[PDB]
């Protein structure tokens, strides 16, 4: 009942700034619509997301976030952060 | 952005004065009448016009134009009209005198084309909506054309599509939201 | 999204 | 001569590195063999885009980088940008696309590729130029299959011949 961890870098992308998190599994996706649907940059504010791969959970709960939302949810594997920004 | 962009020329006609832009898109028409209804060509008179495929927007949204309308519109792509007109005179002179076989075989692939075009503006699969909503309750769909790639599915306002795709966004929930 | 008003 | 400038991208794939440029097209193939013939995955890999250019038929189409592309100069750059996050958007998208949607998705590519290859078939020629090749040739006006009319474009004689002879002796007809 602690920390999350982050087991790897999937993707990486420009999306609407908010659309990361909950709302970007593949299966909230399908059922409530994709937070992201036709965005694009520069006409619109847009940011730097990452799709990340949960330790001790499959792919299907990938989510796509932000240096920012990983920070505040004080997940472990920032190194994995560090190493892909490059 | 900022001006829009003759892409390509799909088709020519003499039409009714007036009667193009927006006014004469495939859903403007079905919602409205078309502008160029009843125009028998044999007592109005028309004018030149051109059914133009805009950059960046999908073949729904093709409209009519003359080279009028796309000069006050200030688009871009303008040099596309000298092509287009140069290769149309091209295709008569060259049609000039051609065995009745030839006059076939042109108006039957000129069929299959133009079926073809048509078909650019029916939605074949819904692949995805948004999470937004229209204060109206209507999510946007990702649209799969017929007969055009993957690579050119898009974005497409939900209430536009509602009007006469009901059944391909019913279908895509069904296969489970 | 965008359509020809 | 100066500069030639990208219509439309038909097509990527990931292709032996110097597989791309003029030695790509059907009838470079057709003529001296496939630059990319048995690539491996045992070998070093490129990602590579056939483009159908501004001004030429489909016929000349050809597979490059976006390396190529700038050390060319090639207008419409622009373009590669959008193809790209379009492409990556349904690779995404495939990773978790539905078995059932995955074959819609794969029965689709299947027509549209076959498509595509119409447009560099002769489907009839509707005339010919007086000047002829230096020694031996005519150019003919091509009406491509698939295409409407207002796609048809003048190709050299010879390069047509080498495949389509059968449309061209048709085409004399006059008697």
């Amino acid at each position: 009942e602690e920390f999350e961890t982050i087991e790897r870098f999937m993707d990486c992308r420009i999306g609407r700034k908010g659309a990361t998190g909950a709302t970007t599994t593949i299966y909230a996706v399908e059922a409530d619509g994709d937070p992201n649907a036709g965005f694009e940059k520069n006409k619109e504010p847009g940011e730097i997301q990452y799709l990340i791969k949960w330790k001790g959970w499959s792919h299907i709960h990938n989510t796509w976030e932000t240096e920012e939302t990983l920070k505040q949810q004080n997940v472990r594997g920032m190194k994995k952060l560090d190493n892909y920004k490059k | 952005e900022e001006f829009e962009t003759i892409e390509r020329f799909m088709d020519c006609r003499i039409g009714r004065k007036g009667a193009t832009g927006a006014t004469t898109t495939i859903y403007a028409v079905e919602a409205d009448g078309d502008p160029n209804a009843g125009f028998e060509k044999n007592k109005e008179p028309g004018e030149i016009q051109y059914l133009i495929k805009w950059k960046g927007w999908s073949h729904i949204h093709n409209t009519w134009e003359t080279e009028e309308t796309l000069k006050q519109q200030n688009v871009r792509g303008m040099k596309k009209l000298d092509n287009y007109k140069k290769k149309d005179q091209e295709t008569k002179r060259w049609l000039k005198n051609a065995s009745p076989e030839d006059v076939e075989y042109y108006n039957c692939q000129q069929e299959l084309t133009d079926d073809l075009h048509k078909q650019y503006q029916i939605v074949g699969r819904i692949i995805a909506h948004s999470n937004q909503k229209s204060a109206a309750g209507y999510p946007d769909y990702y649209c799969k054309w017929q007969g055009l790639p993957y690579s050119e599915c898009s974005w497409e306002d939900g209430a536009l599509i509602s009007k006469k795709f009901q059944a391909c966004i019913d279908e895509y929930f069904s296969r489970k939201k | 999204a965008r359509t020809k008003q």
